[PDB]
């Protein structure tokens, strides 16, 4: 199962977070909630330091990049993009392999709905006071979330 | 299928907003006369009203001019719904009046729809009826071409 | 075989290049009334401000705006009859075919072409005039402002719906019958039950009114 | 193939890098210190972050324990016998950073219950789930070769660079079998 | 892994979506005709709004073609010209730039085409010899979208086919490959 789902961005903050806890689908999904924001620079505080690591001993002319990171009780997986997004997600084991399906979270459920949606607004920036990793807005777009929701509830089996 | 020769439908106050028919000339003044004919048809006591699940009911009320008359009253709106009918082209069977029925819930709806606020500049008067015009014209002189 | 034995673009930049041009209409328009490229810097709004100013515009500016959109799908729709993929495979010739087998050209053909597949169902009165309905109509399928909005969406999309009343009262000119004489307005309405649900909240519906 | 091994003494302050690469010596040692405190940086900041799912009931403290795998050292000096070990043993680090996976490598983590920390990267991407099993098992043997030629040892500070001559010449042979 | 030609043969013939490139030409010249008639005649004025368009398409385009294509960063200017002549342009526009009049260190490039989709038959009134370029759309979307990969450059034409030149050549001179934001 998926713990929680957390994306990121080139000016280094959350954009969507969402939580579970409880084994329903439809379980306490405290969607953007305010109350896990220290979770979320924590957890982008882990990604950036650990990033350097592969980023610095690398070979070839390839230039890698983390797939994932393991612990006692939980895994993470991430997909980072030349776009700067950065797609973590917080999961259980038992699922060893798991990039096809943020391959799939990139490929038609953010662009078809988060970079085709001329009302909502590109990587959030807004001229300074923000993007240097303090403020927040967030991703509100009613189709990503409901479409999110529906493709990920199979994915919480607890 | 159905081919309704009149519609028209009056608020509380007894304010004519639509007469509407389809397409003579001079048979829009008879329609309109059938239809406060039909007005005049309803405060009464002389038929029984409601009193079946506290649902509205469909029901003949008279005939005139060679076209019968069919009416229905929403108890909690005071909508006051009114269709006439050629004569010769009702056949009385069941299924037709099932599905003249559904005509009066289908044309209640589009009416009830259309008078919600959204795509209105500001609700006018002449706008509403020119919508509710339209789509009379839509439920009735369709076709659906392949 | 003719039809895909010519060359091909993207439809996903093709879909986005006719999308933002809502934004060319305000952005146009309040040009008329800090990036560097040039030793002189051109400035911008970046394309859903522009959506949101024209949403709060006042209304001989929106008319504005949508008359100039407008005129770009007239300018779409007039060259659509030269272009070579109906003048010469398809065996629909353009000698007259007066009404009826026109609007199944454009409702069949073009609409496959300029949108990603066939129309939905229309619909005739065989006087003048002709309804054509689409539950999903592609070119906006991916639009949604906020989660517990639903009123100012439809009121921010409906300038988009304004290029495809172009095309149609478009096209129509030029092959016989011209603008002051055909009207026709689009408009949404609601999907019927079945179908799946999170296409648009809402379908659409174009109401051609040529006078004959 | 374990191309490399390191330690990280208590505090973070790298002690020891033999690298067990054919020739590449691309990165310096100094860099290296900076890896090496990062790394400790992340065990630090890894800990107050759980879902909150599982942190008020955990009812998993069976899964911990970790498998004995027979001769994944080789084919001794304080110990005897062919291995080093066979009854399975205990998980300490239940709530710290165990593996990173990347596209060219893989870095397995084993934490001393006191504090000293062995990290070991492998070329080899062991099916990612056993290779935990694998990693710990032959980190544990390295750090039983550790408290065996390090300690016992007079000209050895405590947390210093590990000077030493047995060590590594041995723990080369234990990689080399391990391939 | 494989060989960037090879990525992009292999994804414009199996997953995309196809329209007729005349048809595409026909509506960028119905939008760039209303630019002209619409206000003043002025071809100065035309070409900045051409590049803004072009830089908000680009800027909305980037993400689509790494969600196809899943490359990684781009660091030197060899490799990123390399891919945008052959995988970017091959999928979205179905033409294969060579590269041409690299400068000193390779401090920049330069692409040049003989078959620009973006106008084919379009040989065009006497007037448009002096500003307008007609194709400012594209130089917008290879600014826009480099500016999202953090290399910074900038974008703009030399030579055109239609003003009466041999082969069409557009110039993409970098400036600074700025760094990455830190949170603090
Ligand atoms: C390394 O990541 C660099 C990637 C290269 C930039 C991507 C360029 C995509 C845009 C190509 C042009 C599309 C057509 C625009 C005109 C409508």
């Amino acid at each position: 199962g998926i713990y929680s789902f957390w994306i990121f961005d080139r000016h280094c903050n959350c954009i969507f977070d969402r939580e579970w806890t409880l084994a329903s689908n439809s379980a306490s999904g405290t969607i953007n909630s305010k109350q896990n924001e220290e979770d979320a620079k924590l957890l982008y505080g882990m990604i950036f330091s650990l990033r350097s690591i592969t980023q610095k001993l690398s070979k070839g002319s390839v230039k890698n990049d983390i797939r994932s990171i393991s612990t006692g009780k939980y895994r993470v997986h991430t997909y980072c993009t030349a776009s700067g997004l950065w797609f973590v997600l917080l999961s259980d084991f038992k699922q060893q392999s798991y990039t096809q399906v943020l391959q799939y979270i990139y490929s038609h459920i953010y662009v078809k709905y988060v970079s085709n949606n001329l009302l909502s607004p590109y990587d959030f920036a807004e001229n300074e006071n923000e993007m240097r990793g303090q403020g927040t807005r967030k991703i509100t777009n009613r189709n990503f979330i409901s479409v999110l929701e529906s493709f990920l509830a199979p994915m919480v089996n607890q | 299928s159905l081919r309704p020769c009149f519609v028209s439908l009056i608020d509380e106050s007894d304010k004519p907003i639509l007469i509407y028919v389809p397409n003579e000339m001079n048979d829009v003044l008879k329609y309109n006369v059938l239809s406060n004919i039909s007005l005049d048809y309803f405060e009464s006591a002389l038929v029984e009203w409601h009193s079946l699940d506290s649902k509205p009911l469909l029901k003949s009320i008279f005939q005139l001019e060679g076209v019968s008359v069919f009416a229905m009253l929403i108890k909690q709106t005071g909508l006051k719904i009114v269709i006439g009918f050629e004569q010769k082209s009702l056949s009385g069977a069941d299924d037709e009046f099932e599905a003249i029925n559904q005509i009066f819930e289908t044309v209640r709806k589009i009416y009830i729809r259309v008078k919600c606020n959204p795509l209105l500049v500001s609700g006018d008067e002449k706008s509403i009826i020119k919508s509710l015009e339209r789509k009379f014209d839509e439920l009735f002189i369709s076709t659906e071409v392949e | 075989i003719f039809e895909n034995s010519l060359p091909k673009v993207s439809q996903s930049v093709y879909q986005m290049l006719l999308n933002e041009m809502v934004p060319l209409a305000m952005g146009i328009e309040r040009q008329i009334s800090l990036k560097i490229e040039e030793h002189h810097t051109v400035d911008i709004i970046r394309s859903h401000n522009l959506i949101h100013e024209l949403y709060k515009a006042d209304e001989e500016e929106k008319e504005k705006v949508l008359a100039r959109l407008r005129n770009i799908g007239f300018q779409i729709g007039l060259k659509l009859s030269e272009l070579l993929i109906f003048s010469n495979n398809p065996n629909l010739k353009f000698k007259e075919m007066d009404l009826l087998l026109i609007m199944k050209f454009i409702c069949r053909d073009v609409w496959k072409q300029i949108f990603g597949k066939q129309i939905d169902n229309l619909k005739t009165n065989h006087r003048g005039t002709f309804y054509l309905l689409d539950y999903d109509y592609r070119p906006i399928q991916s639009f949604s402002l906020e989660e517990d909005a639903k009123n100012e969406e439809l009121k921010m999309i409906e300038p988009f719906l304004e290029i495809p009343v172009g095309i149609i009262r478009g096209v129509l000119s030029s092959l016989g019958y011209s603008s002051e004489e055909v009207i026709c307005l689009a408009s949404f309405i609601d999907r019927p039950t079945d179908r799946p649900k999170t296409a648009f909240p809402k379908g659409v519906s174009f109401h051609v009114q040529v006078t004959m | 193939a374990i191309e490399t091994i390191l330690v990280i003494n208590k505090s973070g302050g790298l002690i020891y890098q033999r690298n067990f690469t054919n020739d590449e010596q691309k990165l310096n040692s100094n860099e290296y210190l900076i890896l090496a405190s990062t790394l400790h940086g992340v065990f630090a900041i890894a800990s107050q972050l759980t879902p909150k799912a599982l942190q008020l009931t955990q009812q998993t403290n069976i899964e911990n324990t970790i498998p004995y795998i027979p001769y994944v050292g080789m084919s001794l000096g304080s110990f005897k016998g062919d291995d080093f070990f066979k009854e399975p043993f205990t998980n300490w680090n239940k709530s710290g950073l165990r593996q990173l996976c990347t596209d060219q490598f893989t870095m397995f983590i084993y934490q001393t219950l006191t504090g000293l920390k062995f990290v070991a990267i492998s070329s080899s991407v062991s099916t990612s789930n056993l290779a935990i099993q694998i990693a710990d098992n032959f980190l544990r043997k390295v750090y039983c070769l550790y408290s065996d030629y390090v300690m016992k040892d007079p000209s050895y500070s405590m947390e210093m660079p590990i000077r030493s001559n047995l060590f590594d010449e041995k723990v080369k042979k234990m990689v080399e079998n391990l391939q | 892994s494989r060989s960037l030609k090879a990525m992009g043969e292999e994804i414009w013939k199996n997953k995309t979506e196809k329209i007729n490139t005349e048809l595409f030409t026909l509506t960028y010249g119905s939008i760039v005709a209303q630019l002209c008639q619409d206000y003043e005649r002025d071809f100065n004025k035309v070409n900045d709004h051409l590049y803004s368009m072009g830089y908000n398409i680009g800027c909305r385009l980037i993400e689509d073609f790494l969600a196809r294509t899943a490359l990684p960063r781009c660091e030197n200017l060899v490799k990123t010209s390399e891919v945008l002549s052959k995988c970017a342009f091959k999928i979205f526009l179905n033409i294969t730039p060579n590269i041409t009049n690299w400068s000193h260190n390779k401090d920049t490039f330069s692409l040049i085409l003989d078959e620009n989709p973006l106008a084919d038959f379009v040989e065009l009134p006497m007037d448009a010899m002096k500003s307008l370029w007609y194709s400012n759309i594209l130089c917008g979307v290879l600014k826009g979208s480099l500016e999202m990969v953090q290399l910074d450059c900038d974008v703009w034409f030399v030579s055109d086919i239609l003003r009466g030149d041999s082969q069409t050549e557009i110039k993409v001179k970098l400036n600074r490959i700025l760094k990455d934001e830190i949170p603090i």
